[PDB]
């Protein structure tokens, strides 16, 4: 009921991204759902005397849409003042079982300090130019405002602080409009917990609305192929495998596995692994099994994401922060099924890495994404579920990190 | 007239005070002209005089470019007042208009004097009509200035204001609103659309909005923003290219603005060889000399602006529909219709985005490229009609590391058919010879060599000057195929050489890679295989040895 003053960065103005052409069916959906909002008084009109502007998409996360406002740039420029303003639990990565529930809709409650609100300012396009949009700005704490959460945080610590005291050994994260509820509970018993503390949310007037278990990742280590006749060509495959790798492991050794190919010879030509040979291929299975050393995480750097299609629904990722010190790699599969598609897939791979990402460090990575930029944005808000967007950019696969990372 | 509107607030931008720009002397016959427009302006409200302790001051002059007219130079005020919500920048595309019965124009005119400025931010217009002595007359603005920062918006956002009572009242009436026009149209009986632009004619009166008496004026076809609207059809104005000898940068510029311009109904321009001459440009009057391919190209356009094009109006019944046709070195051409041969718009595409490409690669970002456009345009994304089967596709989307959003489309069987001209081998070959290429170019004398080594025991080098390690290494692989049966393995060290054949393009900037692409659809099996260098695997430590040694 008393607003909280927000500040800029100092010397810094609001945002005036542009808002991306909608399809007649999502600029219906976004209609509605502001006139609703404006009824409500969550949001209002505004002139032209507000020169403002964030982008807005219409998503599914459900039959009914759902708007998502791409805060991204207010983020960097009032948020980071919300990073410093007035925290990560390394366990939650340690803990059996995750759950992540949407409190979102508590935001709604709080008013906005009325002299930032100029800064959410958005706009819903209209089709080929025939109007300017309709604007508005939020009076209440928008989704997807770094600084919601960050307001909000007191009153969130009182609703928790029951559920914390009775189980003390369960974890709890806020990550923007998301709680990460972990335990260590048998499945059955997580999911009651969860249930437990969703009625105990909705019953302080805290509308709630998703199972990971980071017990199962790690950092997926290079596996070498296992043949029973080998080619030339299979060995300067290997060969050219376990060089790469010897950037990261030190001990790999190559030097009996190309002497099997001394001399010029064809490509086909069947060679078999002598002793040595099967020695030190075999102590480099054995070098790929331990860890990378100095790879450790620094939180004021940037955690970047690349990914590779693989082929057949396949594809890898690898998280780091400088190359080749890999703080998490690993590897996707969809089950296709006929209604799946490049986009289908890589939409759903950018969420869970960001998920995954969250988990672990509490921040999304930007990703290095191997699409067009023009098809990206055209098509991310099909399959685009979380309440969250990361930073991304567009680039081209080299051609042998594909098989490498195979 | 002037307004019951509210106003806008309007701030400066903070820090910052109102402008003093001093007023430039001038001859008495001005100042005659601007005492009289002053008066009679000072008399309709628009303006005001004042006392002598507002501090802020703006130039003002006279002119009638062979009535008088009445300009100032707010320049100094736009940099000192806030930023607003741009105004409408985009134009709406004739090819997303829906068809109806009847088109009204109607003009408003003197619009921005129409509607009232801010009190607080008044003082900021202040300007001075020059006396023959030094005492100056002092007056400011009540309503919007014309060329003041603000204006466009604020009028924009106060016609909007004005238009939602008569536009609720009449769920039958679309009105486009378009700097200071508004475009009526309806499907009404002509006797009654007469009278609700009558009725709007005289709300817009009480809010003081004056519009075309004669009639509703301005009769079709109407000139508007270079093109040409009929009741039925929709045209660009007529283009002119200009006759030559020398060209400047600038020249060219304004020549594929022109044809990029008329490349929206007329199907079959091409502007990718002109735009090729800017790729430098520099100066403006830089003299660029044209190329046969430039000529060529301009000759053809020439003979497509012949004939008149039409296009048609938007039923959002109809279904939408694009087809593309190739046009040649990567040049492409797409209509977008309803009806078979009524065309909503067409367009080109010929964008490379990188040195070397490939048809099915290039027909999908095309693919692209109209469905961002149909979606500004009609909201909704077309059906695809294209030149090229599915087993193509699916193959090149497949194998392609790259994702890729492929629509729903039927083949149409219309020749040139987009098609892969070749398909490097997954696997090795058995019984083809293993050739085993390497370049060198030395790195300061820029002197090189490009060599092979085989498993059945060949071996050459050939000479090579003016080239670089990376083009030595192209010219390798080059010289492999030119010396291979029509099934090859190459084994190659470069990284940079793998890249560009694995892409398995089909056109190219470089010739080289043009030559390259020649050998590869006349072989019938071709396996291109990647060993790291300086590891002296076998094979490439020959190569080495022979070439990069020398
Ligand atoms: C002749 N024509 C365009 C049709 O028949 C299609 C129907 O388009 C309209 C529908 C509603 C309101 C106005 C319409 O016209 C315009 C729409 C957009 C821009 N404009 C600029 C002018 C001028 N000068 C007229 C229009
Ligand atoms: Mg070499």
């Amino acid at each position: 009921i008393e607003t909280v003053p927000v500040k800029l960065k100092p010397g810094m103005d609001g945002p005036k991204v542009k808002q991306w052409p909608l399809t007649e069916e999502k600029i219906k959906a976004l209609v509605e759902i502001c006139t609703e909002m404006e009824k409500e008084g969550k949001i209002s009109k505004i002139g032209p005397e507000n020169p403002y502007n964030t982008p807005v998409f219409a998503i599914k996360k459900s039959t009914k849409w759902r708007k998502l406002v791409d805060f991204r740039e207010l983020n960097k420029r009032t948020q980071d003042f919300w990073e410093v303003q007035l925290p990560h639990p390394a366990g939650l990565k340690k803990k059996k079982s995750v759950t992540v529930l949407d409190v979102g809709d508590a935001y709604f409650s709080v008013p906005l300090d009325e002299d930032f609100r100029k800064y959410t300012a958005f706009t819903i396009p209209s089709i080929n130019n025939e109007t300017p949009g309709i604007r508005y700005q939020y009076n209440v704490l928008p989704q997807g405002w770094k600084g919601s959460p960050a307001i909000f945080q007191s009153s969130m610590t009182k609703i928790l602080e029951p559920f914390k005291k009775q189980n003390p050994d369960i974890v709890i994260y806020q990550y923007m409009d998301d709680l990460y509820v972990g335990s260590d509970l048998e499945i059955g018993q997580h999911r009651t917990k969860i249930e437990e503390l969703r009625q105990h949310l909705l019953r302080w007037g805290l509308t709630t609305p998703y199972e990971l278990h980071p017990d199962k990742w790690t950092v997926q280590p290079i596996v070498l192929p296992e043949k029973d006749s080998w080619t030339v060509n299979d060995i300067q495959k290997l060969v050219g495998k376990l060089n790469w790798a010897s950037q990261i492991y030190p001990g790999i050794k190559v030097r009996q596995l190309s002497k099997l190919l001394r001399g010029t010879k064809a490509l086909t030509e069947v060679i078999p692994l002598t002793e040595e040979a099967e020695l030190e291929l075999a102590e480099n299975r054995e070098i790929l099994k331990e860890p990378v050393h100095g790879v450790y995480y620094d939180p004021s750097k940037d955690l970047i994401a690349e990914i590779q299609k693989q082929g057949q629904g396949q594809w890898t990722y690898q998280i780091y922060q400088e190359p080749f010190k890999n703080l998490k790699t690993g590897k996707y599969a969809r089950m296709r099924g006929a209604h799946t598609n490049d986009v289908k897939q890589l939409t759903e791979a950018v969420q869970k890495i960001t998920t995954e990402s969250i988990v672990i460090w509490g921040k999304t990575p930007k990703f290095k994404l191997p699409i067009q930029k023009e098809t990206w944005e055209t098509w991310w808000t099909e399959y685009w579920q979380a309440t969250w967007i990361p930073e991304w950019e567009f680039v081209n696969t080299p051609p042998l990190v594909k098989l490498w990372y195979q | 007239p002037i307004s019951p509107i509210e106003t806008v607030p309007v701030k400066l931008k903070p820090g910052m005070d109102g402008p003093k720009v001093k007023q430039w002397p001038l001859t008495e016959e001005k100042i005659k002209a601007l005492v009289e427009i002053c008066t009679e302006m000072e008399k309709e409200g628009k303006i005001s005089k004042i006392g002598p302790e507002n501090p802020y001051n703006t130039p003002v002059f006279a002119i009638k470019k062979k009535k008088w007219r009445k300009l100032v130079d707010f320049r100094e005020l736009n940099k000192r007042t806030q930023d607003f919500w741009e105004v409408q920048l985009g134009i709406p595309h004739p090819a997303g208009l829906k068809k109806k019965k009847s088109v009204t124009v109607l003009d408003v005119g003197d619009a921005y004097f129409s509607v009232p400025l801010d009190e607080d931010f008044r003082k900021y217009t202040a300007f001075t009509i020059p006396s023959i002595n030094n005492p100056g007359i002092r007056y400011q603005y009540n309503v919007l200035p014309q060329g003041w920062k603000g204006s466009p918006a604020i009028f924009q956002s106060s016609m909007t204001k004005i238009l939602e009572p008569f536009a609720a009242q009449n769920p039958d009436i679309v009105i486009y609103q378009y700097m200071d026009d508004l475009y009526v149209g309806s499907d009404l009986e002509i006797g009654q659309h007469r009278t609700k632009i009558e009725e709007l004619r005289q709300h817009l009166l009480r809010w003081g909005l004056t519009t075309p008496d004669k009639k509703h004026q301005k009769e079709p076809p109407f000139l508007w923003m270079g093109y040409e609207l009929h009741p039925d059809k929709w045209t660009v104005q007529p283009i002119v290219l200009p006759e030559k000898d020398s060209w400047t940068v600038n020249d060219i510029q304004k020549l594929v603005g022109k044809l990029n311009w008329a490349s929206q109904i007329y199907p079959g321009i091409k502007v990718r060889q002109l735009s090729k001459l800017l790729r430098g440009t520099k100066a403006l009057t830089e003299v660029i000399p044209l190329t046969e391919e430039a000529e060529l190209e301009l000759a053809e356009n020439r003979e497509i602006l012949k004939e008149p094009v039409h296009g048609v109006y938007y039923d959002p019944s109809k279904d939408l529909i694009a087809e593309i046709q190739k046009q040649g070195q990567g040049q492409w051409t797409y209509q977008i219709y309803q009806e078979p041969f009524k065309n909503l718009k067409t367009g080109k595409y010929a964008r490379m985005r990188g040195a070397h490409t490939n048809d099915v690669k290039q027909l999908t970002e095309a693919v692209q490229k109209i469905t961002t456009e149909s979606i500004v345009i009609w909201g909704k994304t077309p059906k695809f009609k294209l030149p090229i089967q599915k087993e193509t596709w699916e193959t090149w989307w497949t194998e392609y590391w790259q994702a890729t959003w492929i629509p729903e489309w039927e083949f149409v069987n219309t020749p040139p058919l987009v098609k892969l001209w070749y398909q490097l081998e997954k696997e090795p070959i058995v019984g083809a010879e293993t050739f085993y290429v390497d370049g060198a170019a030395n790195r300061e004398t820029k002197l090189g060599k490009a060599g092979y080594v085989t498993n059945k025991g060949r071996q050459k080098v050939v000479p090579l000057t003016n080239t670089t390690n990376q083009k030595t290494e192209l010219q390798a692989i080059y010289l492999a195929l030119q010396d291979s049966g029509l099934e090859v393995n190459i084994v190659t060290d470069s990284q940079y050489a793998l890249g560009i054949i694995q892409a398995q393009p089909d056109k190219s900037e470089s010739e080289l890679v043009n030559q390259i692409i020649e050998q590869l659809i006349k072989k019938e099996k071709v396996y291109l295989a990647w060993v790291p260098a300086h590891k002296g695997i076998g094979g490439n430590e020959q190569v080495d040895k022979l070439v990069s040694a020398g």
